[PDB]
């Protein structure tokens, strides 16, 4: 359902979004899973890389690493920017939803994700996935043991 | 002058309306220029179509095609993307000339007579909806 969220048509993505919302509503425990986050970061990085890839050049297809699928992109720059900006909000929404309930497990998963050799070489470039991961950790953090029970 | 004729098709003769011109088909091989020059003193295969015209001048077209070739060379050197097809033609006798034919000739007038509609409908029927990739590539080539 996540990989079908960015279809080229109009109603397909809407119905996919509705199905995803229903599925995540009836099964809350999928938020803190250890595979959904990696897949969504990978597809976000793929879209960010495809943002500027010489639109006139052919072959708009792309391959998602570690998962057999493909993604098609529109022709104009404006449509691509619009779709990537639209997708860049669900990531934050579900990240804050997951961090609200069980911060420990999702924090540990995020720490584990940032320890791969392949991404370290390209970290000197944009690598939007790592930036998202290191930016979403702070403003959903909480108090520690010492400052958990006090009155302002 | 950069090809060696191999044979002639004995069933492709078709005179056109007009002055008695006709159309001819040959099976030819492409070798080059210097190699052809050296091989002509001792004795990648395609087909070509030639049109023989009698009683008409063929000199302005040479200027037009020379200018077209020069423009194509300039555009190719600069690094842009412009498409032009400089078909060749040579006049040999007063009022007599030989004209090359572009492969897969398709006159606009014949298509208009067959369809009696705009070319947009023809393209939509040929390739499909505007949302496909083939339509986009055809549009890009047409703009070029």
């Amino acid at each position: 359902l996540l990989v079908n969220f960015n279809h080229i048509h109009k109603r397909i993505r809407r119905v996919a979004d509705k199905y995803l919302s229903g599925l995540v509503d009836k099964f809350p425990h999928l938020l803190w899973s250890g595979t959904v986050l990696k897949t969504m970061l990978d597809i976000l990085q793929t879209l960010s890389l495809s943002l500027s890839a010489d639109i006139h050049k052919d072959q708009p297809y792309y391959d998602i690493p570690d998962a057999p699928y493909r993604i098609t992109v529109p022709d104009t720059y404006e449509a691509r920017e619009s779709i990537v900006k639209d997708f860049a909000a669900r990531c934050g929404m579900i990240l804050q939803e997951a961090m609200k309930w069980a911060p420990t497990v999702t924090k540990s998963h995020l720490q584990e994700y940032l320890n791969k050799h392949q991404n370290w070489v390209s970290g000197l470039s944009q690598h939007t996935g790592l930036a998202m991961a290191t930016e979403s950790i702070l403003h959903f953090a909480g108090y520690n043991k010492q400052n958990t029970t006090l009155g302002a | 002058p950069e090809a060696i004729v191999l044979d002639i098709d004995y069933k492709s003769g078709t005179p056109m309306q007009s002055k008695a011109p006709y159309l001819a088909k040959f099976k030819v091989k492409r070798c080059g220029v210097s190699e052809l020059e050296k091989e002509g003193l001792r004795c990648k295969i395609s087909w070509q179509a030639a049109i023989f015209k009698v009683g008409d001048d063929c000199r302005q077209d040479m200027l037009a095609l020379q200018i077209i070739d020069l423009f194509k060379n300039i555009f190719q050197l600069v690094g842009l993307d412009l498409f032009v097809f400089p078909y060749r033609v040579v006049a040999t006798a007063p009022g007599c000339g030989v004209i090359e034919c572009i492969p897969d000739c398709t006159s606009r007038d014949q298509l208009g007579r067959q369809t009696d509609f705009g070319m947009y409908d023809y393209f939509t029927r040929q390739y499909g909806d505007e949302s496909t990739l083939a339509f986009q590539q055809a549009r890009y080539n047409f703009i070029r």
